[PDB]
């Protein structure tokens, strides 16, 4: 499937997601943003079966936006991840399960801490310093295991992420047409427009 | 399984072997395959033990509830209730049923309900795995208006042969005699019928 | 008071007034009778000719159930039809499961339980008909009459409608004068006379006589309508007796 | 493909003298890929401890379900659930999904607060209870754990001796399973104190 | 299910249950709306019969339906919550399907539709 | 005053619809009696055929529920047959589910539970009938269990129902006060029927012909009703001593 | 699994082995396969262990309610009818194979039932992987008019055949004796001919053998006062 | 048909009032008084059991104060049976929220849901409303210590101090007189008991006629503790405050 | 057909009274007296077997019923309403507890379930309340011995001792004078028989009185031996002879 990486540094979470959308023979698009803002300080990247990915992401987004209005309050990243896990855990024993894997990068404004949650289509949740889905981990985790330090700056996090993407572009057979990078911190969500 | 019902002067006689098999293993060698639904209406069961026992229980219940309201059911009525269950559920059932009963107006009657869930009224019927070996014998030897003794000998000799050749059949030959006098149970042991 | 405003409500007497009011609709209706003969039953009904514009012999009132049961009723004709429609469903399901055509006593209870069910709730209205029915089964001839309450019994003779008192008196004479029994052909003649005698309570308008019969010897135990020569013979016998 | 051996991991529970021990590895994986070295498989509802192996999504779901149920139990009963009762709840809960079951190997451990009797129990994925006096094993290295526990175990071990036995049983069993290891935790449970120890083991 | 027709016409062509619902509104605390050239203001009366009230947590009279639309009311407080909840769900449903937040007119038309439905449905006031 | 129309409590804590259903019970103007022998249970009921047009063979308030259980009804025939059909369905279903014949007292309880529901649920009216269930139970022996529109039931040594139940009850009471036993110490059911008829004659102060009575007899493994000629043989034996 | 039922003069005896196996691995060396439907109606289960246990508790529960409703001690033919109608409805998807035995006011009864909903009746029955080993012993030694002490011995002899000759069976023998007009006596581990021999060595470790990273006290208590 | 016997529980009066809600409130006005007082460092729940007996087992008895979870408790005024139906629903909602979000339900979200259920019985179904008024004492990490009330109408409001049941008019005047914002739990305990003591229809206020509960951060460090007072503990606080 | 009564038949009157519950309590008041007394080592529940006719076999009518092996129930009011409640109480003990936890419910929670069924008949569509008050005596491991009263409203209260029905007011005053926290079971039975004699007019003997206890485990009444942990039911119904023996020491 498509590559979605995540790395939690000192004061922010960084989500990198491929831009390619391939339908069998042809690459239909090379600028696809595989992410949805769930709340001002929570971002979710996704990869899986065509159609199901966006349908699930927008469904979650709608539910978190509904809660935000009802209570006039932003749910903690932990609370949002738990809600998403339950929805995927419910989905696997459904008539037609969502084949969707997600990373949830959020900044908890109460604890003043960045948080990264990795949830697969089964509803398998784990909190990680850095995560991936599909084959992305196989190429990148050896580099992250070596270089990652919990007191890394955002700039150091982006540099380690560039080394991860470079290794993917070298050894992965598929052309994923680069990655859109987004940072989640105390000030909210912004996109790195040059990568 | 070897089972058969025969129409005679006095009424009707039902006969069966007593073997229940699971592959090559004889699970029970003295099983009673002749089950009463009413006082003078009996059924012989072939195919799935689970399916046949389940249906027999329901028919017994239907004839009991019938009797409470409308009095004694005809043998035809009993056969009809079986056919209804077997025909409507033919996709989920493996049951071959002979129904033998005695009215005082209709006297002795025999009905067979094969796999399909069709009904056939016959002077005599044979069913079960062993029946295939005695189609020749039964056709040559059956007469209409036999005595009780003649009919017992005909069934004893018939099931004897079917037990001899069929591995799925064996044990004792149980028989039920339905007449105006009432219900008589007969049993015949290997040492008796093997030397025929 | 207010006990008579709702169906299924017991009055301080222990009565269901709504059922007793349904009987008034029955008593308002035309006369219908039944006669149990040696080997079967005869049914007859009074049909009031409201206008010359009514097509003779077309507005048939007596109904068949299965092929061996006849049904006639007095009161609200639609309620009678609704009951016969149910009777036909009951007779159909019985024969489907048990093969044999429904016995008359068995069929009597099927109507009885259904009519009784319409006295259990305030969400339904009792039947505004008394039904006379019967036929031939394996145990011979049976005649039944079924009131709005769900009450029914077996009868030698039965009558209902506006001229029931007159009819009953005539039926009682036949029972006394014929202990050995009445023949099917005699019963048809007697049925014609009793309807003509019972028409004195409905003497304003002239009427049309309708007869049916089930007999083991005469109809092979099937329900048939008395037509042509046999009907005219019965009308002639009836007209001779009133004069 | 086999749901019970996608994520991997093991749980073992033993009885000692006036004490019980329950232990688990910390690995969560996607078949060959190691994903997490902090995935604890032992939970507790009051003084009753529940270890769950098998499909990780079901491990999390059942923990949330038994927390839910034991919290309602306490509000209504006005007392903490006991190991014997909780065992019957786990069995009931698993079997009501008879034809769509949770792919798990649960293990109950705890001391009855009134009798003071040490209690352990194991279940198959549809809730058949295994109430062994000695030890219960579960997970992708259950064969290895059976082998270790059968030789190492002796009855009436003191809490600090039982720790060594269950620790060596888990470690050496995990080191002969590809889908187990990446750290280990051991709970030593007495009537009114519970100690939790993280073991140092090879990280391959 | 309870199917009783509570909202019905009277001989003079009035639906009393709808008119008696307006009498509940008359009793409710005063709400006012004034739109300027580049703003709208919603003023709301708080009856001072209730002091020792915790104003932090007490349900406020003006509710956000979305980030751009607000709803105030007069009448039964419990009834208002059901209309606010339905409106908030429809606002997020609109964003999900039309990929655009509701217009003020559309949100009004929806809430007004819910209120109408409860004037000719069985077993509801 | 709609607390009198449906089965809800009056200010006195009474159900008037239940009380009025009890009054409907005596609408037929028929008296029934049930007694127990050593080996049998006998039930006798008055038979009144007022119309000469009726077929007297079809006029009956005694029902054969199962092979073992008999039932006599005090109340209108529609409600009687409603209760009869349900009792027959319940007895048949019981045998199918639990693999043994439904006991007399268990059927009595089941019909009583059904009657209780009609006293609590508003949409269902009570049945205006008192059901007397008789059998020779394979565990308890000769058994009389009676149900009423209130949903009440109890076992009886003997019992009477109808307009003149008190006269029959007191008569039976006085006999069992003498004998100091819970049954009629008699071998044959014939003589237990002769006792039942004799004590009804004494209590009502009326003579009976063969067509004025209706008799049901419960023995081990069957309940049956007597023909007019079987009752005549009984009446002859009473007159000859 | 080896399970047998044997009829005798004044009652019925049921026996079973004590081994539960996950394929070739032995999960419980002293399992209890003798389940109670009602005080004097005991049954033993082969097939899916969860199914046999579950199906006996459900029918056992409904039997207790039926007993209270009818004011009568429960009958074996009731348990039988309820088991077969349940199992048949599920078309063998509930893998419960049971030997049902007991005493009631009717007398002493012995039935078997298979997962699909068929039932068997006999004076001696066997069930499970070791049924052929057990049935060999029963067919060799069974006679009419057995005494209670002969029936226990025959039933026990038939289980032993299973224990020794069938790999699916092993360990001890459980027995339950249901005699007419008496309390059913459950004899847990009636025979124990498979006690593990003393090991050559003690594997008790010196204290401090295991490497530890962190210790911490776990709070199993509720939130405290003050 | 059936229409004849329908009371029509969910209709407006000509004045625009809900008959059954107004009559249910009349019922609650005869129930034992319940008081909630919110302080800076905790909440107090005090409630009066209705004319008891000497043979009532008090130590195992509960009619007034119920636990919804570890952070939220309720004081009941009205039909005890009706209350238990709603309490069991609230307990399930609190566990549903904890399962979904892996966080304890905020106090207001629980109060709104129970209040929405009550509302439903006034607008549809044709059933009688719940003859119950609740005082919710709860804590969460957003608003801290919170007091709410809900009544059969399904309307809920927040309070610093509030009463429900009998003599609320007299009770609310006494609370409004003596309550201050900088008040502490130990002071609030005294106010709650002094108010009941003056408003009670009984001759004297004793331990056997009271149910008492406190929600304190008087739990060792950064956590909250619920304390349902035992009969002997109510007797001790009555002597301490100088009422007996 | 269909049950078209989907609306409450119990509603608040202008005075705040639930008429049908009040009237149900009036039906209970007319009912025959039943009482319960809790001792240190057991509980006793008793009532009069008011035989409708002497021909009637009053043994076949059970006013005191076993709900679980350790819980018993007696009533005052409408007998039929009690009988169906006992059938529902026995079933709910299994469906909503035993089939989940593999053990019988504690007294307070079964009482809670019976209370819920009686509350619903007070609010549910097209039904009247139950015209009974129940006295439920039971034992469980963690709560010990307990006695509960359940009213038509669904309200339940725990009692040391109490009486309901005809002569409850007088009976409760009699129990207040005699009850202490040091009573043995035999002492509670003695007080139960003294209290019940006051409210009985005619015959007073073992055949006219129905009395059951929740006391020690009865291994003789278990029906099987072999399992040490299973020691038998704590509920036991006293025989006609056992009552008459204690009426000589009265
Ligand atoms: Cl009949
Ligand atoms: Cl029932
Ligand atoms: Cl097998
Ligand atoms: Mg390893
Ligand atoms: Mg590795
Ligand atoms: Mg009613």
């Amino acid at each position: 499937m498509d590559i979605i990486l995540g790395i939690r540094v000192q004061d922010s979470v960084i989500l990198a997601s491929s831009k390619a959308v391939t339908r069998g023979i042809s690459v239909l698009k090379d600028s696809d943003d595989k992410t949805r803002q769930l709340s001002p300080h929570t971002l979710m990247s996704f990869a899986g079966e065509a159609g199901d990915t966006v349908q699930f992401a927008e469904y979650i987004q709608a539910n978190i936006q509904l809660y935000s209005i009802r209570e006039d309050y932003e749910l903690s990243p932990q609370a949002v991840s738990s809600f998403v896990r339950q929805e995927l855990a419910k989905s696997i024993r459904s008539r037609r399960p969502y084949q969707v894997n997600v990373l949830i990068g959020g900044y908890d404004k109460k604890k003043n801490k960045p948080e990264l949650y990795q949830i697969d289509y089964l509803g398998t949740k784990v909190e990680l310093p850095y995560g991936a889905h599909g084959y992305s981990g196989f190429y990148t985790f050896s580099l992250l295991d070596h270089h990652y330090r919990p007191d890394m700056t955002t700039e150091e996090g982006l540099d380690l992420l560039k080394l991860c993407v470079q290794e993917l572009e070298k050894r992965m057979p598929m052309d994923f047409k680069g990655v859109i990078v987004k940072i989640v911190d105390k000030d909210g969500i912004r996109q790195v427009d040059d990568f | 399984t070897t089972i058969m019902a025969v129409e005679f002067d006095g009424g009707v006689v039902m006969g069966s072997d007593s073997r229940v098999s699971a592959g090559e293993a004889v699970v029970n060698r003295v099983f009673d395959k002749l089950s009463p639904l009413h006082e003078r209406i009996y059924c012989a069961l072939s195919g799935s033990a689970a399916d046949t026992q389940a249906i027999a229980d329901i028919v017994q219940y239907h004839l009991e509830l019938y009797t409470s309201q409308y009095g004694t059911p005809s043998t035809e009525t009993a056969a009809s209730v079986f056919k209804e269950l077997c025909y409507e559920n033919k996709d989920n059932l493996t049951a071959g049923i002979i129904v033998a009963g005695y009215d005082d107006k209709n006297k002795g009657e025999v009905y067979t309900i094969p796999l399909g869930g069709s009904v056939h009224k016959l002077p005599y019927a044979i069913a079960g795995s062993g029946s295939t070996f005695i189609y020749g014998y039964c056709d040559k030897n059956f007469r209409e208006n036999m005595s009780k003794e003649e009919t017992v000998d005909f069934i004893k000799h018939s099931l004897s042969q079917a037990i001899k050749w069929d591995g799925s059949s064996g044990g004792v030959i149980r028989m039920v005699v339905l007449t105006a006098a009432g219900v008589e149970r007969l049993i015949f042991y290997p040492d008796e019928y093997e030397q025929l | 008071t207010g006990y008579d405003l709702s169906n299924s409500v017991f009055s301080p007497d222990g009565r269901n007034f709504q059922v007793e009011y349904a009987v008034k609709a029955v008593e308002n209706g035309t006369t219908s009778i039944g006669i149990k003969c040696n080997d079967g039953v005869v049914f007859a009904v009074e049909k009031l000719i409201t206008s010359k514009l009514l097509v003779p012999q077309k507005n048939v009132k007596i109904q068949v159930v299965d092929r061996h049961i006849g049904c006639v009723y007095s009161g609200l004709i639609p309620d009678g039809r609704h009951l016969v429609n149910r009777g036909r469903e009951e007779a159909a399901s019985f024969k489907k499961l048990y093969k044999t055509p429904i016995p008359i006593p068995a069929f009597a209870d099927r109507l009885g339980q259904y009519v009784q069910a319409h006295t259990l709730y305030n969400s339904v209205r009792p039947f505004g008909v008394s039904t006379i029915f019967g036929g031939v089964d394996k145990n011979g001839a049976h005649l039944y009459m079924l009131e709005p309450s769900g009450s029914y019994w077996g009868y030698k003779g039965a009558a209902t409608g506006k001229g029931r008192q007159s009819a009953k008196a005539e039926l009682e004479k036949l029972v006394d004068h014929h202990p050995e029994g009445l023949s099917a052909r005699e019963a048809v003649k007697q049925a014609a006379k009793i309807i003509y005698l019972a028409h004195e309570d409905n003497k304003e308008k002239d009427f049309e006589l309708e007869i049916s019969w089930c007999s083991l010897s005469e109809t092979n135990g099937l329900h048939k309508f008395v037509k042509g020569d046999l009907l005219q013979e019965a009308i002639d016998f009836a007209q001779k007796e009133i004069n | 493909s086999d749901p019970s051996s996608i994520n991997g991991g093991i749980v073992v529970a033993m009885t000692g003298k006036d004490c019980v021990a329950i232990a688990c590895d910390l690995r969560l994986g996607s078949q060959s890929l190691g994903v997490s070295n902090k995935f604890e498989k032992i939970f507790h509802y009051g003084h009753v401890f529940l270890g769950i192996t098998g499909l990780a999504t079901d491990v999390t779901t059942l923990n949330e379900m038994f927390r839910y149920k034991t919290n309602l139990y306490k509000l209504k009963e006005e007392r903490a659930i006991e190991p014997e009762t909780f065992t019957q709840l786990v069995s009931s809960s698993l079997y009501e999904r008879r034809f769509g079951p949770y792919f798990v190997g649960p293990v109950v451990a705890g001391i009855n607060s009134k009798s003071g009797k040490p209690f352990i129990a194991g279940f198959d994925l549809i809730g058949c209870i295994d109430e062994a006096k000695d030890f219960i094993v579960s997970g992708t290295a259950s064969d290895q754990l059976f082998g270790m526990c059968e030789s190492l175990y002796e009855p009436n071990l003191e809490p600090e001796d039982l720790f060594e036995t269950i620790s060596q049983a888990l470690l050496n069993a995990a080191d002969r399973d590809a889908l187990s290891g990446w750290g280990a935790v051991v709970y030593i449970i007495k009537k009114d104190e519970v100690v939790k120890r993280y073991l140092k083991m090879r990280q391959d | 299910g309870y199917d009783r027709a509570l909202s019905i016409f009277s001989p003079d062509g009035h639906i009393f249950q709808v008119e008696y619902a307006l009498e509940a509104v008359k009793r409710g605390t005063c709400a006012v709306g004034v739109k300027g050239k580049n703003c709208v203001v919603l003023g709301c009366e708080r009856r001072s019969t209730l002091k020792l009230q915790d104003t932090r947590i007490t349900p406020s009279k003006v509710s956000k339906i979305d980030s751009h639309v607000v709803l105030s009311f007069s009448g039964l407080n419990a009834d208002s919550r059901i209309l606010i909840e339905k409106a908030r769900v429809e606002a997020q449903s609109h964003r999900l399907t039309l990929e655009d937040p509701v217009t003020v007119e559309y949100l009004t038309r929806y809430v007004a539709g819910v209120q109408q439905r409860y004037t000719q449905s069985g077993g509801v006031r | 005053g709609y607390d009198r129309h449906i089965t809800i409590f009056s200010p006195e804590g009474r159900l008037y619809q239940v009380e009025y259903a009890f009054k409907a019970t005596n609408q037929t103007n028929i008296n029934s009696l049930a007694v127990r022998g050593k080996d049998c249970t006998v039930v006798i009921s008055q038979k009144k055929v007022p119309d000469k047009l009726l077929d007297p063979t079809t006029v009956s308030y005694i029902f054969c529920i199962s092979r073992t259980i008999g039932m006599v009804v005090n109340g209108p025939i529609p409600d009687a047959r409603n209760a009869a059909l349900r009792a027959k369905a319940e007895a048949a279903e019981f045998r199918y589910k639990y693999g043994y014949d439904m006991p007399c007292d268990v059927l009595a309880k089941r019909m009583a539970n059904l009657s209780q529901i009609y006293t609590q649920r508003a949409y269902m009216r009570p049945l205006g009938v008192i059901l007397t269930f008789v059998s020779v139970d394979e565990e308890l022996g000769p058994s009389i269990y009676k149900t009423d529109p209130a949903g009440y039931y109890v076992g009886y040594k003997a019992t009477a129902t109808g307009p003149k139940q008190q006269e029959i009850t007191t008569n039976l009471e006085n006999h069992f006060k003498k004998s100091k036993i819970d049954h009629i110490n008699e071998e044959s059911w014939e003589k237990v029927v002769e006792f039942a008829i004799t004590h009804m004659i004494d209590a009502l102060g009326t003579e009976f012909s063969k067509n004025d009575l209706e008799v049901g007899v419960a023995t081990k493994d069957k309940f049956f009703t007597l023909s007019a000629e079987n009752i005549e043989e009984r009446l002859v034996a009473i007159a000859e001593q | 699994t080896t399970i047998v039922g044997v009829k005798f003069n004044n009652g019925v005896v049921i026996a079973a082995d004590t081994r539960s196996t996950q394929g070739p691995i032995v999960a419980d060396k002293n399992c209890a396969k003798l389940h109670r439907i009602s005080p004097k109606i005991w049954c033993a289960g082969a097939g899916t262990a969860a199914d046999t246990e579950a199906v006996t508790q459900l029918i056992g529960s409904n039997i207790e309610l039926h007993s209270l409703y009818t004011s009568r001690e429960p009958r074996v033919v009731s348990a039988l009818q309820m088991l077969k109608q349940h199992l048949f409805k599920y078309q063998g998807h509930i893998g419960a194979y049971l030997i049902v035995a007991g005493v009631d006011p009717t007398g002493s009864h012995l039935f078997s039932i298979h997962a699909h909903g068929s039932t068997d009746v006999g004076y001696y029955l066997s069930l499970g992987s070791g049924s052929l080993a057990a049935m060999a012993v029963l067919e060799s030694h069974w006679k009419q008019d057995l005494t209670k002490e002969e029936a226990i011995k025959l039933a026990s002899d038939a289980i032993q055949a299973g224990i020794w000759n069938d790999l699916g069976s092993g360990s001890n023998v459980d027995v339950c004796v249901m005699e007419i007009g008496k309390d059913a006596e459950y004899l847990r581990n009636y025979l124990t001919p498979n006690v593990r021999e003393e090991k050559q060595k003690s594997y008790k470790f010196p204290r401090g053998t295991t490497a530890v990273l962190k210790e911490s006290i776990v709070n199993i208590c509720d939130i405290q006062e003050e | 048909g059936s229409r004849r016997y329908d009371s029509r529980t969910t209709i407006f009066s000509p004045e625009g009032r809900l008959y059954q809600v107004e009559y249910a409130l009349e019922s609650i006005s005869h129930a034992g008084t319940a008081i909630g007082i919110m302080a800076s460092d905790g909440i107090v729940l005090a409630a009066e059991r209705k004319v008891t007996s000497t043979l009532l087992e008090q130590d195992t008895s509960t009619e007034k104060l119920y636990k919804l979870n570890d952070k939220i408790a309720v004081a009941v005024a009205g039909l005890t049976a009706d209350a238990e139906i709603l309490i069991n629903t609230a307990r399930i909602h609190a566990q549903n929220y904890l399962k979904t979000y892996n966080e304890d339900i905020p106090v207001e979200i629980l109060v709104r849901r129970l209040s929405d259920i009550k509302q439903g019985y006034t607008q549809h179904g044709g059933l009688r409303p719940f003859g119950v008024s609740f005082i919710y004492a709860g804590y969460d990490d957003r608003y801290g210590y919170q007091l709410y009330t809900s009544n059969p109408s399904g309307n809920y409001t927040g309070w610093k101090a509030i009463s429900v049941g009998a003599n609320t008019s007299a009770a609310q005047t006494l609370l409004q007189m003596d309550y201050k914002d900088d008040m502490k739990v130990d002071d609030a305990i005294e106010l709650a008991l002094k108010t009941l003591s003056k408003t009670t229809d009984s001759s004297a206020l004793t331990y056997d006629r009271l149910e008492f509960a406190t929600i304190r951060k008087g739990a060792n460090d950064g956590e909250v503790y619920q304390k349902i007072f035992k009969p002997q503990e109510i007797k001790d606080i009555l002597v301490k405050t100088g009422i007996t | 057909m269909t049950d078209r009564y989907s609306f409450s038949l119990t509603t608040f009157s202008p005075s705040g009274k639930l008429g049908q519950i009040d009237y149900a309590l009036t039906a209970v008041k007319q009912g025959v007296t039943s009482l319960g007394i809790k001792a240190t080592n057991g509980v006793v529940i008793a009532t009069e077997k008011k035989s409708s006719s002497p021909l009637a076999m009053s043994e076949t009518l059970s006013k005191v019923s076993l709900l679980t092996p350790d819980i018993g129930a007696v009533y005052s009011g409408m007998g039929p309403d009690y009988r169906v409640l006992v059938d529902k109480s026995r079933k709910v003990a299994h469906t909503s507890y035993k089939r989940i936890y593999g053990e019988y419910p504690p007294t307070k929670l079964l009482v809670s379930e019976v209370a819920k069924i009686m509350q619903e008949a007070t609010q549910s569509g097209g039904v009247r309340p139950f015209g009974v008050s129940l006295l439920i005596a039971g034992h469980d491991e963690f709560n010990g011995f307990s006695l509960y009263q359940v009213d038509p409203s669904g309200s339940y209260f725990p009692w040391k001792a109490t009486a309901i029905g005809k002569g409850s007011v007088a009976a409760k005053t009699f129990l207040e004078k005699r009850w202490n926290d040091e009573l043995e079971l035999e002492d509670a039975i003695h007080i139960a028989l003294l209290t019940l004699k006051e409210s009985v007019e005619g015959e007073f003997n073992g055949d006219t009185i129905e009395l059951a206890i929740i006391g020690d485990e009865n291994p003789d009444l278990l029906g099987y031996t072999g399992i040490p942990t299973d020691k038998g039911p704590r509920f036991r119904k006293l025989t006609s002879q056992e009552i008459n023996d204690r009426l000589e020491a009265l």
